[PDB]
């Protein structure tokens, strides 16, 4: 396990090098500048250098050719003589190239990983949407009581937010009343005139309903002491319609 | 003379101790490692089946299955993945910082598919984190069932186990703690595998055991908790619109899809592709200083690495909802924080980039601009207070109510096109509501000459515009300033002029009068139909300016007391008030109803200019003085 | 119908930007102390970018943004909104030549797109006896000719500190100041006069908060040694 | 049947790759480690001389130093603690995981005084972050000089040095990996030892090597650990002149503290604690997002943690301090604590001590005032934040009232001049004190010499909407609905004719004046001014309203939902109304009275601190006016 090529990386915006003096804005267009100025510079040097040992490798081939014609020729080693002493010295400074070119790999080394060469995009793809029920856990819910168990119990499901629970509540509450018990119809239509509630104070949000469902019921941590406000008599006021919908209901069973 | 070496040696009964208690932060994860563990397992077995089908005879799914038992305190993870050779219990699991997984990897050729989690060889131990006796059985392959005991001490057991044949694959057998008993209840289970490792690529099943004997229900209930199969690494062009949707109303529980939702990725030593979404409504929280900064979550290999990094996308840009997923980054030994942190800023840089392509990619469809603008809108804005170099990609993404424009917000840019061959300038006028600014004093000179207006009118606005200076080598000027030098023709000047030689004095004896408010006062060009305005310095705050400031709540107050505004005062030349005002002037000096008149409609103009006045009484009490007269008390 | 909405936002702080120095220079002139206390600001900038290694080899009074705080002092922001080493400094003090009211001679006189480039000697024109004699000895010394006599940023910036903030008495004068650690504290001491010894503009306080913290006793005390050296009349 | 039992073992290879590389995540704290291994290696030797003298006779300084060689890019600390012996060489410094000190403790009597910092064992090498190959030269007592050296690669050597003796004592020279050359300059060395182990007990000297060839500093010791660690001292030993010394020191600050809390908790959790307030505030608080806490936490003298929010809630910014414990579950790194939740018993502790300087504070009235004038923004955000300190947080508010002038007083002096029928608390909350004292509501009850409360603060608002009570007497503002007050039952069927008598006024003026008011009523606060207006009992009052609207970043549809509802009141013995009866009650539908019942509802709206919807109408009615009465 190796981390070491992580270790020097470069961001011209940085938050941290801000003093209050020096407007940041022109800061960062300042160092980003120096950057793009140094790394092209070196990447300038590189190039230059690049051919520079190419073109004195060259002059090493073009006296070599030379002094090989003149080898074969008759008399004229004087200027084997003179030429070689060129190339040694020239072939000496094309080994500084190299120097420099290992120096220039040394420079890569040291070359901190900035934005574009760390990395290069590779794809990209976009789009913009042009787009226009679980009855018994409904009861469980209701069984509870504590909106909280009822709360995330029904925040288990995207269908709660959808008409179709809010309707199947009143159906659920219809005909529990006439099911021989009264307890249960109101320890669920406490939800149901909660569900009234919040239908109308998100709409005093004109908020869909569901959305205030947890901004309504975990409001603020106290939830006004489990909303102990208006909960009651709301409810046994809305089981007022609620039973005589069960009750013309039973006579219908 | 003599060097001695010798090797490095540790104490292995000090050293567990270190791995168990200082290593890793929080005490759920142990579920992460051991779940990420049977991955690879699973992952090497498949990849051995498809060279050889001959591997995959002894048992077909490949599925990881967390069983709860309350009664005797043990969570058993059972996995079919490759299991472990005698050799392999001994040497992988026995051996600290030592990972078979690695081994594999390297050996395999190169450029293989299959990319496994773990490298480092320590996290198994962390499953001591909750147990004091773990119990290993595997079997695999070519040797027999075997299974491995420790209770965290130096020494551990193997020993070939006659039990019922589990088939190719690992169990684990954990015993919990007397604390920590917590992790027995499908609820805290549930919960983690949904926080880390949810998008691993295969089937967990857990086996809850609840019993009704009333009809009886759930004996044993397979709840699959990792549903939703990782998008990002499917190829795009691959996902309609309708999959991407599922994907968003999973990440974060929404009963309607999302709005937009750009997919790219990088390729390079930071390797990382990406999932970004916009939501189509707000968040009711949004800037409530909530815990939550940031919603994109970080992964690494698919583990859910760490959220909520306030460095991996600045605060304007909160609301995208993004899962951000790399192949390799310098990992904590935790595998809970990146090392070093810079990595995280290339990332936001290239994250802001990508993200406001995807913006002004959607101006294009009117209408859902139109709701995101709508809704977003504020954060563009912010941005421009805050993001320096995209300050301007980021101005093109206003839009504005204008003089000319009517209930339908256009652009900077369709502004700069109308513009009249000599505006020079973009004209703004900040305040409080639409139709209150739309009969303002200043405008009506322009509204008359035809030149367009702008209607800034969010209590924001300020911050924004104040950094706004340019847009397109067009500048802005707000109308309620000193001088406001609209192009004209020459005998309109000379008039004015003429307006000053008629009315010069008149300026200075009322200045006389209504002393230490106004710093000086002067014939107006921008009013054509009410007697008088007042415009602040150039430099100094503007009104509404200074409005919005004495309201922020965590204001310093002495730098707003010590605070004090400039006030300069128009008039309007062609008023007839103001001419009546002249002639009773020159007339006589000093006169009682011209001094209180005077005080009067400064009042009044003060008010309408949106200046609030110091005490209301005195001037509510004028009115009442006035009244009573007309009612003829 | 008793529904919520207390929540507190972030706060936002907003910052006029109304003018470049040229500007608010030739509408308004500072006090001497004042004065004294913007060119710290700059001194400190430079400084700082100096040590980013970033520098912008023009300076002029029209880069210079001015945020006049509300009924306040102005608070002094470098920028290249408008498009070696030691540059900077021949820059600001030209700059200052400005903020007392003398208008830039090197604008008009010669020399001013390198310092380097020797402008006639001594022609330099005379500052009004308005300023302190100490800044006025400083000004002449930074834009001296050489950059070797030229002092660095940090040393002027300290300079000012010295002056300014720090005591104004003999001990303090004619080197008496041993150089020290706890000297520091004794700089923080001569610091706490100053405080309200002019509270007429906020800034004092301000820079006072966030300069006074980064103060090195080695530069000090070639501060201090500079500062004698002048008011010596050695 | 046959268990086969083997024992755990370890790969020291990539063990040690993943000490290095992944455990640490700041590479700077390496100087922390060598320097803390050090200290322990000093009270060692203490301890020892305490016993025995011979043990110290060797050499008897006891200090540190950190020679930075930029020449030949090392880095050596130098100690003069008890060094190691062979074998110790071989063992401690070799095997991975083992603690000399650990072991040191262990053996000492239970009673010894010494304290020590490490016992993970790990820490040494992370020297290697920064150094290809680090070589100890140790001497102890008992034995040669001896020079381990090794290259982080499987293998160390241990040779005996004959160089020259350092008497007792211990020297780690470290060779930097070019790349971390930054560390060599004396800059980024002492801002290192100054965030982290400034209070090591031992003297800390950096030899830095300068020439000012004339020539001079070319090796010059500045003692960068001066301040001594106070808050270990006893508590009730230390003067007032001492702390300050301190708090200076520790932030630097050109003034001396204003007040000191300093305190110590020994239970299962031990730790002591300095606490103190600042004479001014911070020009940057509330401004910056990033700096939330003061505090720094300590363990046995080591900089551990800052600016993590568990630690103090956040309005208590200003408070600086810092607190220092003996033992806590700590990272193996050495910088997050193990358990987040003995941070929440650290907050709480702290707070309820804070909390307590500052009830103690009330007694200096002086010192008080200042103190208040300068961070009473904090307290009312407390009082709108902390749920359970509320109630004793009330106490330290100050207001100014009716009856006091230029003097802010609490709301129990308030309490106590409660004349006998009281049964609420008064107030009216504005934007300015002189507004608000000459407002139109407050009139009648400054003529029946009831007190009030200015509350001129936005942000008292969010404060008062959750104050509800306080000492059983509750407060209301002057600007709701039904303001009743104590009064005569003649008062009140003069009232009620009153009412009989303007009944159809108010009918009128609701059917011109419809749709911007939901109700007009006979006054009951008003004996001087026509009319004002106040809000729904329920709706947000006027300037909460206007506070909120003016917000920076704020939901637009919840701040227009939730808005008041104007009523408007008239006080029936004004003249203006009087004869506005007459002329209603003579012929209705009149043109004048309909504007006129327009003009003084303006102006009304004007004065209730409401700003009307658009000046513009107003204005050119006054001009209107103006004209009329100029004749033109
Ligand atoms: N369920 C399993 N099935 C097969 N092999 C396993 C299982 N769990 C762990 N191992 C083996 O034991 C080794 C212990 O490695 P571990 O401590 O988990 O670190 P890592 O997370 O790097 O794998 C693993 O490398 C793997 O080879
Ligand atoms: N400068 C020193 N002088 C003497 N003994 C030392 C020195 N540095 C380390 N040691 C010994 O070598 C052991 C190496 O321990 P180390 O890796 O630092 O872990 P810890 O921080 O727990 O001591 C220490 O327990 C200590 O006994």
């Amino acid at each position: 396990v190796d981390y070491s090529v992580w270790d020097h990386i470069e961001v011209s915006d940085d938050e941290d090098e801000t003093h209050p003096n020096i407007d940041t804005a022109s800061l960062f267009r300042w160092r980003h500048q120096a950057r793009v100025e140094r790394m092209e510079q070196f990447q300038k040097e590189k190039e230059e250098l690049d051919r520079g040992c190419r073109e004195c490798k060259r002059k090493v081939a073009e006296c070599q050719r030379k002094l090989k014609e003149l080898e074969v020729a008759e008399g004229g080693k004087a200027e084997l003589e003179r030429l070689q002493a060129e190339a040694q010295q020239l072939r000496k400074e094309e080994r500084s190239w190299e120097q420099k070119l290992e120096e220039m790999r040394k420079k890569e080394k040291s070359m901190p990983w900035n934005v574009d060469t760390l990395s290069k995009d590779g794809f990209s793809k976009s789009m913009v949407n042009t787009k226009p029920k679980y009855e018994k856990q409904i009861k469980h819910f209701g069984m509870l009581r504590r909106w909280d168990d009822s709360q995330k119990y029904l925040s288990d499901n995207v269908h709660l937010v959808c008409e179709e629970t809010a309707n199947y509540l009143v159906i659920w509450c219809i005909d529990l009343e006439v099911e021989e018990k009264c307890a249960l119809m109101e320890q669920v239509a406490h939800q149901t005139i909660v569900m009234q509630f919040i239908l109308e104070l998100a709409k005093s949000l004109k908020v869909d309903p569901r959305a205030c469902f947890r901004q309504f019921f975990t409001k603020i941590k106290t939830a006004d002491r489990q909303y102990m406000e208006g909960f009651n008599d709301e409810l046994e006021a809305f089981k007022e319609r609620v039973r005589g919908r069960a009750k013309l209901r039973i006579e219908k069973a | 003379e003599e060097v001695e070496t010798f090797a490095f040696q540790a104490e292995i009964a000090q050293l567990m101790s270190l791995i168990i208690n200082t290593f890793y932060s929080n005490k759920e994860i142990f579920l992460r490692e051991l779940i990420s563990n049977s991955s690879d397992a699973l992952d090497k077995i498949r990849y051995e089946s498809l060279t050889d089908p001959s591997k995959l005879d002894s048992g077909k799914e490949l599925h990881i299955n967390l069983i709860p038992n309350k009664q005797d305190r043990t969570l058993t993870i059972v996995d079919t993945g490759i299991g472990m050779t005698k050799a392999d219990l001994i040497n992988n699991l026995g051996t600290i910082a030592k990972s078979g997984t690695k081994a594999f990897m390297e050996a395999l050729q190169a450029g293989a598919d299959i990319s496994m989690i773990g490298q480092f060889g320590v996290g198994f131990y962390s499953a001591y984190l909750v147990a004091e006796k773990v119990t290993v059985i595997t079997k695999h392959n070519d040797d027999e069932q075997y299974a491995w005991e420790s209770s965290a001490g130096g020494s551990f057991t193997v020993r070939t186990d006659t039990g019922e044949p589990m088939g190719r694959g690992t169990k684990v057998i954990l015993h919990l703690k007397e604390d920590q008993t917590e992790y027995l209840e499908e609820r805290r289970i549930k919960e983690i595998v949904k926080k880390h490792s949810q998008f691993i690529g295969y089937p967990i099943t857990l086996f809850v055991e609840k019993e009704r004997d009333k009809i009886k229900e759930k004996y044993i209930d397979q709840e699959e908790l990792n549903k939703t199969k990782p998008i990002w690494t499917r190829n795009p062009d691959d996902i309609t619109n309708e999959e991407y949707g599922e994907f968003y109303k999973s990440l974060t529980n929404d009963w309607e899809d999302h709005l937009a939702v750009k997919h790219f990725s990088v390729e390079g030593q930071l390797e990382f592709r990406a999932l970004l979404f916009v939501p189509r409504r707000a968040p009711f929280d949004l800037f409530e200083n909530r815990k939550k900064k940031n919603n994109i979550k970080l992964y690494v290999r698919r583990v859910f690495i760490m959220d909520n990094c306030e460095e991996l996308i600045p605060e304007y840009l909160n609301f995208i909802r993004g899962v951000v997923d790399s192949e390799d980054l310098p990992l904590n030994i935790s595998r809970e924080m990146l090392q070093q942190s810079k990595i995280l800023k290339v990332i936001r840089k290239n994250l802001v980039k990508k993200c406001l392509e995807l913006f002004t990619e959607l101006a294009e469809d009117k209408e859902n601009y139109k709701k995101f603008y709508e809704q977003f809108s504020k954060n563009i804005k912010l941005g421009i207070h805050e993001d320096s170099q995209n300050r301007k990609k980021l101005s093109e993404l206003l839009r504005y109510y204008t003089s000319a424009s009517g209930d339908e917000m256009v652009s900077l840019k369709d502004y700069c096109t109308r513009m009249k061959e000599n505006q020079k300038h973009i004209y703004y006028i900040t305040g409080e509501t639409k139709d209150q600014v739309a009969n303002s004093a200043f405008v009506e000179r322009l509204r008359k000459h035809g030149l367009e207006v702008i209607y800034m009118i969010e209590p924001i606005d300020e911050y924004c515009v104040q950094q706004l200076k340019e847009f397109e080598g067009k500048t802005l000027v707000s109308v309620t300033k000193e001088g406001l030098e609209l192009p004209e023709d020459e005998e309109e000047k000379k008039k004015q002029e003429e307006k000053k030689t008629k009315f010069e004095n008149l300026c200075k004896i009322m200045k006389d009068i209504l002393e230490k408010k106004v710093e000086k006062v002067v014939v107006s060009n921008r009013l054509v139909t009410s007697p008088c305005c007042i415009v602040t310095s150039t430099y100094g705050w503007t009104a509404n300016m200074e409005r919005i400031m004495k309201a922020q709540a965590l204001r310093d107050n002495s730098t707003m007391g010590y605070m004090a505004a400039k006030k300069h005062l128009e008039i309007n030349p062609d008023h007839s008030i103001i001419e009546t005002l002249r002639q009773k002037a020159e007339a006589d000096k000093n006169d009682k109803s011209v001094k209180d008149l005077v005080i009067l409609l400064y009042e009044t103009a003060l008010l309408s200019s949106g200046f609030s006045l110091e005490d209301p009484q005195t001037h509510a009490n004028r009115i009442y003085r006035m009244i009573k007269l007309g009612l003829g008390i | 119908p008793e529904g919520l909405g207390h929540g507190r936002t972030l706060f936002l702080v907003m910052k006029n930007y109304p003018c470049t120095l040229r500007q608010y220079l030739c509408v308004n002139t500072p006090s001497p102390r004042l004065a004294a206390m913007m060119l710290l600001q700059l001194l400190e900038g430079v400084d700082h970018l100096v040590q980013q290694g970033i520098a912008h080899r023009d300076l002029k009074s029209d880069n210079i943004l001015v945020e006049l705080d509300p009924d306040g002092c102005p608070w002094l922001v470098i920028a290249d909104f408008g498009c070696y080493s030691k540059a900077d400094a021949w820059a600001v003090g030209a700059i200052a030549y400005e903020i007392f009211g003398l208008v830039n001679p090197f604008y008009g006189q010669g020399k001013a797109h390198l310092e380097s480039r020797s402008y006639q000697e001594a022609q330099l024109p005379a500052l009004p006896e308005s300023v302190p004699p100490d800044v006025r000895q400083l000004v002449r010394a930074l834009l001296q000719r050489e950059a070797s006599k030229r002092p660095s940023a940090r040393v002027a910036a300290n300079v000012l500190h010295l002056s300014l903030w720090g005591e104004h008495i003999l001990a303090l004068k004619n080197l008496k100041l041993d150089k020290m650690v706890g000297w520091l504290l004794q700089q923080s001491a001569a610091t706490l006069l100053a405080n309200r010894l002019t509270e007429k503009c906020c800034v004092e306080t301000k820079m006072k908060m966030l300069f006074l913290a980064n103060l090195e006793c080695e530069t000090l005390c070639q501060a201090a040694l500079l500062l004698c050296s002048w008011r010596a009349a050695l």
